[PDB]
């Protein structure tokens, strides 16, 4: 399933409402409401509380002469070779001039401009059409006249849109990514069609190479806004969508710990206070009984300096709460079975100043770690069947190899205690 | 033992700005002793050195009221130590800051260092 | 830019005051609605609102949680001396908005008294300048407006009531 | 922490300015990250997960709202099914760049 691709009509999809009309972005040192920077559809930089959302779609009128579509427009370069050619109308001497005057006619297919070759498209389509290897293409073509040629042009948000006006040294520098460069010709190119309100022939032995310059600028959109916003590891495709950032999360350094089991690890005070904020605020309000104003106000304190109430209230927190306030452990850069951990807290170190994470030794080799200095990444777990469903990850279940069915060597004991237990028996 | 002795030094150096809008508070002290900032003996308490809250001509009635005591909605600064020096930049004329109270730390450091460059010159 | 912790701590601050406004005084609906009796928000009232909470949070201004916050705060102050000033907050604005004088002598005797000589301690420093070219703490005294009450009635009183109570007031700031 | 144009986490020059006590910049989950987590078949909590931390603001919303109150020993949160922000915004993408959205 998935969202699927379509080039579906724009006619039936526009609303008025996002047509926008020429205007220079800025206008009396206030962005213009009727250009690409319009807050009256097209939401505010500066504040958030703009109900309508950043996904509004603004929207251009190419409606009186239709134009073929970007997208579609390499597979036609496929079907009919070099019809960027054909597009190109250099048969004009009036204000295009001389020139070379020699060129190839090819059966006077190419200089037609854009508005011959979309009326004579199907004929030269049949002209260009191989059916041992365009034969694809040119079916797919036929299941799409509906969307070869295209009546609206849309455009990102500005919100989106990183542009910005900065003010340089040298002046105000409207900052914009390139995107909207373009955009911003093809709006002011669009306006000569809409200038050219007069008619005559000359007009459009210059109407049609602007068409021209339209048809490259739209191609120049799609190339563009495909190069870096969902390309690579920058593209948002990957940055954002598989994965992304989190607001429940800490990180720290590691050091070993003895006198308790595998699984029971140690937290920071400072970290600890910092991850569940809102569980140490929750339990201050009621016990304290005011508002929780108050109560942010303590935890503040109590974050700052070190305090022996508030130290009694998450040791309450981590006795008395449903799944021992467990977390997930996670060693950059996770590349082993199991390299993610499901661990418990077990105590809270008592001293302000130490800020390392104590875990137990057998738990250094399924990790893949060292004292050395790694930086580990901690992501708290709160709901409770999150909490069942992550028992899978615990250690008690990375205990038996998932390879052959036998106790794990990464559980097994380490290099002293090994040691150890052989002075003991032999 | 051993750690009392792996002794090391560290400075920092954190500068503030304060506007025409934001105004300090009487951190350090009492009324009559008004210091935003931990004199050159002093030690800064709470690992914070100055706040500073947010004027605004409506606001006067509620959220500047209580100066000595911090509002949830300012800006702290954060460190710890002791002051070693101390270097002001102003570039508003004195007169109001004659005419202002929680300004009277940052004018008395003023005037002290105006003397020592009259001396010097 | 702004971040969502503080907001929802203060919705929530918000929405316990309305659960005690609502327990301490076992009110309702229904009582919500005779208490607006059809009336609309009033900038200066909505204003005294924010005093008298400030320590407690800040209004967020939602119409519903405003009605039953005057419900509460004007009850609470029915309580005690405040005689005339509850009434106020039960009229409706009347249409004669505007900004009538003060009585220097009462606004005198105000500046006498020790409790609002401390707080002008604790505002000292703003007290030096910035009440000088202009004391934002009495200029709502001018901003005095008229009232046009739901029960066919007008606001009509000597300024002494409310240079008193509102004094309290800020005592209880 | 101050969120960015994109209603998503981002790190802050407050740290710099010593206007926090702790670095505070978020940690970010990437390939390996989602993979080990689908190790489980729990690819619908994995989904919740992200959705209630960051990706959604309705979600995150009423993440803090149920959490704040309620029981601090037990924790039953409840979620929505609004369509995240990314969603959202790759819809938007994906329909100006003359693309559409068609599930199943």
């Amino acid at each position: 399933m998935g969202k699927k691709l379509s080039l579906i009509d724009f006619n039936e999809i526009y609303n008025e409402e996002n047509l926008i009309t020429r205007a220079n972005p800025i206008e009396n040192h206030e962005f213009s409401d009727d250009g690409i920077y319009s807050e009256r559809i097209f939401g505010s930089y500066n504040e958030d509380d703009d109900d309508k959302d950043i996904d509004t779609i603004g929207w251009i009128n190419i409606e009186p002469y239709y134009i073929i579509n970007p997208i579609l427009f390499t597979i036609i370069k496929k079907c009919i070779p070099s019809i960027n050619k054909i597009i190109n109308y250099q048969q004009s001497i009036d204000q295009n001039g001389e020139n070379i005057d020699l060129t190839e006619e090819i059966g006077e297919d190419d200089y037609i401009g854009l508005v011959k070759f979309k009326d004579n498209f199907d004929d030269l389509l049949e002209k260009y059409t191989d059916k041992k290897k365009y034969q694809k293409e040119y079916d797919f073509l036929i299941e799409n006249h509906d969307k070869i040629f295209i009546n609206k042009l849309p455009v990102f948000s500005h919100k989106l849109r990183p542009a910005t006006l900065l003010t340089g040294s040298k002046g105000k520098v409207l900052a914009f990514d390139e995107i909207n460069n373009y955009y911003n010709f093809v709006i002011e190119y669009i306006n000569q069609i809409n200038e050219g309100v007069v008619s005559d022939d000359s007009i459009d032995l210059l109407l049609l190479p602007l068409l021209y310059n339209m048809q490259f600028y739209a191609n120049n959109i799609l190339t563009r806004i495909i190069s870096e916003y969902l390309r690579g590891k920058k593209g948002f495709l990957r940055k954002n969508i598989m994965g992304s950032r989190i607001n429940f999360s800490a990180r720290n350094v590691i050091t070993p710990l003895i006198g308790h089991p595998i699984d029971e690890v140690a937290m920071p005070y400072k970290t600890f206070a910092e991850l569940y904020k809102f569980q140490l605020i929750n339990l201050i309000s009621k016990v304290k009984g005011i508002n929780y104003n108050e109560a942010l106000k303590f935890w503040e304190k109590g974050i700052l300096g070190f305090n022996q109430e508030l130290y009694n209230y998450m040791e309450e927190l981590i006795t008395k709460t449903k799944g021992g306030c467990t977390f997930l452990l996670n060693r950059n850069p996770t590349i082993s079975i199991g390299s993610i951990l499901y661990l418990k807290i077990g105590l809270i170190k008592k001293d302000y100043k130490d800020l390392t994470l104590g875990i137990s030794n057998n738990l250094l080799s399924a990790l893949s770690g060292d004292y050395d200095g790694d930086v580990l990444n901690i992501i708290p777990v709160f709901d409770n069947k999150m909490k069942e469903h992550f028992s899978l990850l615990s250690p008690q279940n990375f205990l038996v190899d998932r390879n052959n069915g036998r106790f794990n060597g990464d559980f097994d004991l380490q290099k002293d205690q090994i040691l150890g237990i052989f002075i003991l028996n032999n | 033992s051993a750690a009392k002795k792996l002794g090391t030094f560290s400075v920092n150096k954190v500068k503030v700005s304060v506007n025409t809008n934001d105004i300090l508070l009487n951190l350090y002290g009492d009324n009559e002793n008004y210091k935003g900032f931990p004199d050159i003996g002093e030690h800064i308490k709470n690992q914070i050195i100055a706040s500073r809250r947010r004027f605004d001509y409506n606001t006067a009635l509620y959220e500047l009221k209580n100066l000595n005591e911090m509002r949830d909605s300012d800006t702290p600064f954060f460190a710890d130590g002791k002051i070693v020096d101390i270097e002001i930049f102003s570039n508003v004329p004195e007169e109001e800051l004659k005419v202002q109270k929680y300004n009277e730390q940052v004018l008395y450091y003023i005037n002290k260092q105006k003397e020592f460059s009259n001396n010097v010159y | 830019r702004n971040d969502q912790g503080n907001s929802i701590i203060n919705e929530c601050s918000i929405k316990q005051e309305i659960a005690k406004i609502k327990k301490k005084y076992n009110v309702t609906d229904e009582v919500m609605k005779e208490f607006i009796n059809g009336r609309e928000l009033n900038s200066i009232q909505i204003y005294l609102v924010k005093i008298y909470y400030s320590n407690k949070f800040k209004v967020n201004s939602n119409k519903n949680d405003i009605f039953y916050l005057l419900y509460g705060m004007t009850r609470e102050l029915g309580e005690m001396n405040f005689s005339i000033i509850p009434e106020i907050l039960s009229c409706a604005i009347a249409p004669n908005v505007r900004k009538m004088n003060n009585r220097k002598k009462l606004v005198d005797k105000i500046i006498h008294s020790d409790k609002y000589s401390y707080l002008l301690k604790s505002y000292l420093p703003i007290k030096n300048i910035l009440d000088k070219n202009n004391v934002i703490l009495q200029l709502m005294t001018i901003k005095n407006a008229k009232f046009m009450n739901k029960e066919n009635k007008e606001v009509d009183f000597s300024t002494d009531h409310l240079a008193e109570e509102v004094l309290d007031m800020l005592l209880c700031i | 922490s101050f969120m960015n144009l994109r209603g998503l986490p981002a790190k802050s020059k407050n740290f710099k300015e010593h206007k926090d006590l702790y670095s505070k910049t978020p940690v970010r989950i990437g390939n390996m990250e989602i993979s080990n987590l689908s190790l489980t078949n729990e690819m619908g909590s994995i989904m919740d997960m992200l959705n209630s931390y960051s990706n959604n603001e309705t979600n995150r919303r009423e993440l803090i709202m149920q959490l704040l109150t309620g029981n601090p020993f037990d924790t039953n949160i409840d979620l929505s099914d609004v369509e995240s922000g990314t969603s959202k915004i790759l819809k938007s993408l994906f329909t100006c760049l003359g693309l559409s959205i068609d599930d199943v």
